């Protein structure tokens, strides 16, 4: 092997390939994501150090493509977690086995069919999950609020009333001089599907299909609005 | 509906008329961006005041580091009742205090986590008190979450929007201050079902926490005009997708 | 042959997640329109603004 | 850069502004398309022509001056749209700069009654070759 | 563009003559060619800022 050229800029790999790991792995704000190419070199790139041919055996091993799970061999597993953490470049953001199946059950469909025009279609559901039981939202709500009922303040928090303000208003001024070249649109559009992926993030367990028609609601929200402004 | 508008006029005595026509489509356009701006800029506003407020707190870290930490009791329940507040002033701006009884909880574990609705309430075990999951708020704050802005619209009759292009110490980053607009909505949300609560009875509370849809009968002759944070109301994903 | 097909094979996007527009249009005209008297009940103001 | 039209009046944002393609203008200055050493359009001379046969420091030399009707008909392209806007909206600007075309439709009765530089009236190429 | 021109010119084995004038080029370096109205709105959006 030559990698002066079959490994020429392996930035021109890393940089993807890191760009596609922060997608598919926990989120990211949205781009056109997509190389088939730029995943084979994602392959390349892993193929020049053990901290990497560890990760890559364990993907490989989807190309069996059944759904099941590897033991943890606790040790390495732990130490391949750090590298990963390492090789993501991220200040210790909390990587975890959790979001390494969640990109194991990614790879579980990334291969498994050759539709070569555009899969544009989300696939919201992990099989690798602690279990496809997949009991329904009412159960867990009773379970919660057990302990939920059973737990204590751990503060007395409110004692009379209260509220705060200020009237700097040249202090304001000033801030809102700041703030004011922001794109505010697109510079909150992240907050909704940050929240709407913070959704499944929660319910990552025994999780329950619909979200979709009561997402609508709150959208229609607006719509209640419209109403009410026409009574 | 092109509507030429269409004008004449004449010379006492009649001697001889002349005659004009005009079209709305320039005027109609200056409204709409008018207004636009103009809403904006208040909401903009709205958002410059809640966030000197809780720079006023005396805060003795940065919010990300707050959140980050778990050891507090103090801080994150002092924010949500600032919040709160502000919200239920967003309402009801001669109201000032709850009258007491507002407590809150810290929650830890995956295995007390909730789906959805990240905070939650019981408006009397004889009294109220209200429920917070710090573990998962925090995760929101992956800046990776964020990039620079994606100009798409749609639907564009050409100069209906082209138009545009012939229209014209906390000194932190702008993504930085847009983290708080999270907790805003969600605060926001939580509020909703609180007042409902607040106003009706437990089981049609559990009725919307099943589903945050029945709202849309009884939160009428409710919101008086006070609108809320909804402006870019085309929040939608793909449908039919959703192969039953 | 190869050439072209794999030209084709790289060009097939793949699993791509959701999304949100939220850009939006409000009304043209019957969207209530604002009236003299509101306008007034706001200038009044210069009265006493004075100077 | 932009499509065709080499020059565009912002009418006002705020006030008046104009811009300038001045890479392009050169490209046109580069010039050496012209060479006087031609032949042109006649016929049924004996009748149409015929008769035509039988009657009659800054020295600098002409072709720069050829050049100059290039600025002048560009600039008189733009007249017209600066001229039309500053009479009229913005939004017809959505057909005028999609297509000019039916313009002239609104200069009906605008013209001053005195024509501007299209005397050889007959500017024309081909056209049914588009195989559209 | 001169590369492409004999490219062009050789396509034709045809003998007469050919009136044709081809005056688009193929390989221009792009998937498909866009409208102009985008073209128009993204390069005005940049036009505003400048001084």
């Amino acid at each position: 092997a030559q990698p002066s050229e079959e490994l020429i800029n392996m930035r021109r790999y890393r940089n993807a390939a890191r760009k596609l790991i922060h997608h598919y792995s926990l989120n990211s704000t949205s781009s056109t994501e997509y190389k088939i190419s730029d995943v084979v070199m994602t392959m390349i790139f892993l193929l020049r150090s053990e901290k990497y041919h560890s990760l890559f055996k364990l993907l490989e091993t989807t190309f069996d493509d059944y759904t099941c799970r590897p033991q943890m061999t606790q040790v390495q597993t732990d130490t391949l977690l750090d590298a990963v953490r390492s090789l993501l470049e991220m200040p210790s953001t909390t990587i975890d086995l959790t979001t390494v199946d969640i990109m194991r059950s990614s790879f579980a469909r990334c291969f498994n069919s050759p539709i070569m025009r555009y899969a544009k279609i989300v696939l919201l559901q992990n099989v690798a999950l602690q279990r496809d039981k997949r009991t329904t939202l009412e159960e867990l709500l009773i379970e919660r609020g057990e302990k939920i009922q059973m737990l204590q303040p751990q503060q007395y928090i409110n004692s009379g009333t209260e509220i705060p303000f200020c009237d700097d208003a040249e202090f304001l001024n000033r801030l809102l001089k700041h703030i004011d070249p922001y794109p505010l649109s697109r510079m909150y559009y992240n907050a909704a599907n940050t929240m709407f992926y913070t959704t499944m993030e929660n319910y990552a367990v025994s999780n329950c299909k619909f979200n979709i028609e009561d997402y609508n609601n709150i959208f229609k929200v607006m719509e209640n609005i419209r109403k009410h402004s026409n009574k | 509906k092109c509507n030429k508008v269409r004008t004449v006029t004449e010379i006492v005595n009649s001697d001889e008329k002349i005659q004009k026509t005009y079209e709305l489509a320039e005027f109609d356009l200056k409204n709409l961006s008018s207004l636009e701006s103009y809403e904006t800029l208040k909401i903009k506003l709205a958002l410059s005041k809640y966030m000197a407020m809780l720079s006023t707190l005396e805060m003795t870290q940065p919010l990300l580091e707050i959140f980050r930490n778990k050891a507090d009791t103090r801080q994150i329940a002092a924010v949500v009742f600032s919040t709160l507040a502000f919200i239920h002033n967003r309402f009801h701006p001669l109201v000032t205090n709850f009258t007491n009884k507002m407590e809150f909880v810290v929650t830890e574990t995956n295995d007390t986590s909730i789906p959805g609705e990240p905070i939650l309430f019981t408006e009397n075990e004889g009294v109220l008190l209200c429920s917070v999951d710090r573990p998962s708020i925090v995760k929101m704050l992956s800046r990776e979450f964020d990039t620079e802005a994606l100009v798409n619209f749609e639907n564009d009759n050409c100069n209906v929007r082209i138009a545009k292009t012939f229209g014209a110490d906390f000194s932190i980053t702008e993504v930085e201050a847009t983290q708080y607009l999270t907790l805003l909505l969600t605060v926001e949300h939580a509020y909703l079902h609180y007042y409902i609560f607040k106003n009706y009875g437990v089981f049609e509370y559990c009725k919307s926490l099943t589903d945050h849809s029945l709202f849309t009968n009884k939160l009428r002759s409710t919101m008086s005009t006070k609108t809320s944070n909804l402006l870019l109301s085309k929040f939608k994903f793909t449908i039919e997708d959703f192969d039953k």
